[PDB]
RNA sequence: CGAGAUGGU
RNA sequence: AGGAGUGGAGCCUGCGGCUUAAUUUGACCAACACGGGAAACCUCACCCGGCCCGGACACGGACAGGAUUGACAGAUUGAUAGCUCUUUCUCGAUUCUGUGGGUGGUGGUGCAUGGCCGUUCUUAGUUGGUGGAGCGAUUUGUCUGGUUAAUUCCGAUAACGAACGAGACUCUGGCAUGCUAACUAGUUACGCGACCCCCGAGCGGUCGGCGUCCCCCAACUUCUUAGAGGGACAAGUGGCGUUCAGCCACCCGAGAUUGAGCAAUAACAGGUCUGUGAUGCCCUUAGAUGUCGGGGCUGCACGCGCGCUACACUGACUGGCUCAGCGUGUGCCUACCCUACGCCGGCAGGCGCGGGUAACCCGUUGAACCCCAUUCGUGAUGGGGAUCGGGGAUUGCAAUUAUUCCCCAUGAACGAGGAAUUCCCAGUAAGUGCGGGUCAUAAGCUUGCGUUGAUUAAGUCCCUGCCCUUUGUACACACCGCCCG
C-alpha cells in the first residue's frame, strides 16, 4: 500500500499498524508518560503523569522502526533499581490517546 | 538493411564445391536444381541462399586460388 | 442426442472428455507406471489404450482393476452397458518418456533418498538409453529454511522456434516432504530416428548434409558397344 | 569551463 | 523536424484523505478502466440479527411400558424458523450423552514453499573439456583492424575442438486467365419463356435497352472457396571496398525493409496462500472464523491518474443518393439462442406465424464519416448539453440511494487552455462506425475488423538511457555508497 518515505529500499517486510490494533492498558511495574526531549544515541527525557520525570531508553526491538518524538505519548517499564531510568514499551497514536483519556486512565495533563 | 551470409550457408557451399566442381557453373537457375539432387536441404528458403553463394564462388575460381 | 449438437461444441467438448480422463489415470496409476492414454471409436463401442511400465499391476490378481475401471469410466461418463473397453500396453524405451522419469524420480525422494544422489541417478539412466541431451531441475526448501534450486544437465538442449514441438519431451510434478512441496521438472531431447518410432522422423531445420560422389573413371578414349 | 547540497525501512 | 494531443471546462471511472455500525481487501519506470473487479439479491470476504450439523470412528453409559425423530393451535418472531413457551399426538435402535480424535475455513504468514507471471534487458550476451600463464583469487580461448540489425562474417592468432542465444524455424500479407473441381459458389450463353420502354438502323419485330424475373436433362472455372506445386538469390549491369567480407545506384519484376509467435546464463527477499481436492507451521472448531433476512462496497470541504463530449460556418439541422470486413447463434448440471414476413402503436414495445445445430436461415450482412440540395448568419447563437420536474414500456423473486430504454420541458461551465508532459515514420498518425468478452437486465473499458487517408525525417549523441574497450577509487549494504569538524 502506499509508501510515505521514499528511496530504492523495498527489500523489507510492510509495517502493517492496521486492523487488529487491540488497545493496550498498564500492568504491574508500568507507567504512561510524554515525551519532554529528545536526546542523542537512542535516549530521551520523559514524564510521567503522577510527576516523576526520567531518562529514557528505546528497547532493540522498536530501533528504525517506531519513530518517537516530542510531545508523543508512550508506555514505559519501571526498574525495581535505578528508579531514575527506564524503557519504552509501546507509543500510542493521537486516536489511542484520546480512547486512554475517554476510559478515564490518564489525568487531564496529556496533550493529544 | 544487411545481406551477410550466416556459417550454415558458407560452410554448406563449400562442400559442394569440393566434390561437385564439373556439375556447377555461372547460371543461377541450373545450380539451384544441381543443388537440390546432391544434398538435402530442409527449406526451400535455405536451397536459394546456398545456390547463390556457390554462383558467387564459382565467379571467383575462374580468377585464382580461394584459400579454403 | 433428440437433435445433433453443432461442430464446434462437438470439438470442443471432444477435447474436455480426454482431458478428465488423463487427470483420473494420472492418480490412480501413479505408483503403477502410468504415461499416456490413447481413444478410438468403432460402431457400437469405444476402445480406450492405455501405456504404464509395470502392465500386470493395471490388470490385478486375475483382471480386478481393469474391470473395476471399466465400471466406473462407463458409470461416471454415461456410456451404455459393454459399449467400453480397456487394454493395458508396455511403454516402449522408458528412459526416453518424461513423464515416467518424473514420477520415478518423486517416488525415490519420497522414500528418503539424498537430493543429489538421486538426481545423479536418472540423468546416468536418460544419457544411457540413448537421448541427445537433458535436464534435470529440483526447486524448494532443500537443506535449511531458505528456498534454493538445483540443475543438472548433460548433451544438447534446444529452447527457442518451432523445432521445440517435436524434439524435445517434457514433465512437471510435485512431491510433499514433513518440511513443505519441493517441484520437480524433466526435460529430455531426442534423437533424429528416420523411421522406428525412437524419435521424430523431421530433421532439424539447419542440419544440410551432402551425398557422397562415387566410382568415376578419369580417363577415356572413344568406343562403342552394340546390344 | 553558469548554478548542481543531502539519504528510515 | 513536425503531427494529434494531455495539463485548463462538464461528466464517467480507479486511488488517497475525511465520514461511518460497516463504508471488506491486494498493488505505490516494473501501483491507480489493474485482480479479466460492468457488487440491486447471489457473488461476499465487511456490519446488525436468527435457524442448522453436513462432530467420521473408537471406548464407556443410557435404552424395546423403548435410544431418539417430527408437528397442528395460541403466545412469540422480520418471518408459515415446532427457534423458544403452554399442550399431547408421532417415529423406531438410524440417534442421544461424556472422553479421545477428526473435519471445514475468500482465517494468519508470498519474509516458510511449489506452480505461474512480471522485470533487470530488446539489447548481443553466456559456458565446459584438453593445452598455455600466475603461490593465489583469477586469466587466455571470447582479439589490433575492416564489415554487419547481430559474439554476423573476413582475417589475425598460445591456443584447438565444441555447446546455448542470434539466424534458420512456424503462422501471416502481396502474385498464377497454369493444375485439381463444385445444385451449401458463380459466370457466360441459349432451347428459350415472361414483364416494361420505344430512346434504336428500323414497328408495337427476328434484331435493341433494363433484371438478385424463371427453368436447363447447355457449356465452363475469369470473379468465390482451398489443396499441391511455382517464385527472390543481393541473382543481372555500373561504381566504391587491405578489390575479401560487404556497401550505394539502376534495369527486369506482383515483390528488392510486410507483421506477429517462440527465446539463453545469472538474478529480485517483485506479485500471487483471494484460481485449485497445490502446501508446511500457527489460529479457530456448536453462544463457530462451515445457511437465510436487511444494510455496506456508491457515503463528500479536499489532492492525483486513465478517459468521453466540446468551444462552432473546413459547422449544425431537415430531406435525397450510394459502398465493408472480422465474428456469433437453440447452454450437454446450469434451462437463456440469432431472426425474416404480416398486423396494432408517435415512440420504447406487443401479438401471430415461419427458417436456422448454419458457404444452406437472419443475409446481396441497403454501416458511419463522406456525397447532392435546403434553412441559419459571427449572436454563449438554431454552438454545447451538464443539472433538474412530470408521464410510459421492458428484465427480474425484488428497481427507493433514481438497472436499462422512450417522450415533453429546463438550458451550466466552456471562445483552443499557466509551469510541465505522453505517443508516433506509410495504408502509418488522426477521423469514422461495426463484432467478440463480461450479460436475467447493460459500455464512456478492453480485444479484434474494415472504411477515408496527410504534414515532417532518411539524421545525431545534445538531453534521458543501453552495449564494448582503456582509466581512477578510501565503494562491495556496491554513489540512493563511504566520510570530517
Amino acid at each position: 500500500n502506499k509508501g510515505k518515505g521514499g528511496k530504492n529500499r523495498r527489500r523489507g517486510k510492510n509495517e502493517n499498524e492496521s486492523e487488529k490494533r487491540e488497545l493496550v492498558f498498564k500492568e504491574d511495574g508500568q507507567e504512561y508518560a510524554q515525551v519532554i526531549k529528545m536526546l542523542g544515541n537512542g535516549r530521551l527525557e520523559a514524564m510521567c503523569f503522577d510527576g516523576v520525570k526520567r531518562l529514557c531508553h528505546i528497547r532493540g526491538k522498536l530501533r528504525k522502526k517506531v519513530w518517537i518524538n516530542t510531545s508523543d505519548i508512550i508506555l514505559v517499564g519501571l526498574r525495581d533499581y535505578q528508579d531514575n531510568k527506564a524503557d519504552v514499551i509501546l507509543k500510542y497514536n493521537a486516536d489511542e490517546a484520546r480512547s486512554l483519556k475517554a476510559y478515564g486512565e490518564l489525568p487531564e495533563h496529556a496533550k493529544i | 538493411m544487411g545481406r551477410v551470409r550466416t556459417k550454415t550457408v558458407k560452410k554448406a557451399a563449400r562442400v559442394i564445391i569440393e566434390k561437385y566442381y564439373t556439375r556447377l557453373g555461372n547460371d543461377f537457375h541450373t545450380n539451384k536444381r544441381v543443388c537440390e539432387e546432391i544434398a538435402i536441404i530442409p527449406s526451400k528458403k535455405l536451397r536459394n541462399k546456398i545456390a547463390g553463394y556457390v554462383t558467387h564462388l564459382m565467379k571467383r575460381i575462374q580468377r585464382g586460388p580461394v584459400r579454403g | 442426442m433428440a437433435v445433433q449438437i453443432s461442430k464446434k461444441r462437438k470439438f470442443v467438448a471432444d477435447g474436455i472428455f480426454k482431458a478428465e480422463l488423463n487427470e483420473f489415470l494420472t492418480r490412480e496409476l501413479a505408483e503403477d507406471g502410468y504415461s499416456g492414454v490413447e481413444v478410438r471409436v468403432t460402431p457400437t463401442r469405444t476402445e480406450i489404450i492405455i501405456l504404464a511400465t509395470r502392465t500386470q499391476n493395471v490388470l490385478g490378481e486375475k483382471g480386478r482393476r481393469i474391470r473395476e475401471l471399466t465400471a466406473v469410466v462407463q458409470k461416471r461418463f454415461g456410456f451404455p452397458e459393454g459399449s467400453v473397453e480397456l487394454y493395458a500396453e508396455k511403454v516402449a524405451t522408458r528412459g526416453l518418456c518424461a513423464i515416467a522419469q518424473a514420477e520415478s524420480l518423486r517416488y525415490k525422494l519420497l522414500g528418503g533418498l539424498a537430493v543429489r544422489r538421486a538426481c545423479y541417478g536418472v540423468l546416468r539412466f536418460i544419457m544411457e538409453s540413448g537421448a541427445k541431451g537433458c535436464e534435470v531441475v529440483v526447486s524448494g526448501k532443500l537443506r535449511g529454511q531458505r528456498a534454493k534450486s538445483m540443475k543438472f544437465v548433460d548433451g544438447l538442449m534446444i529452447h527457442s522456434g518451432d523445432p521445440v514441438n517435436y524434439y524435445v519431451d517434457t514433465a512437471v510434478r510435485h512431491v510433499l516432504l514433513r518440511q513443505g512441496v519441493l517441484g520437480i521438472k524433466v526435460k529430455i531431447m531426442l534423437p533424429w530416428d528416420p523411421s522406428g518410432k525412437i524419435g521424430p522422423k523431421k530433421p532439424l531445420p539447419d542440419h544440410v548434409s551432402i551425398v557422397e560422389p562415387k566410382d568415376e573413371i578419369l580417363p577415356t578414349t572413344p568406343i562403342s558397344e552394340q546390344k
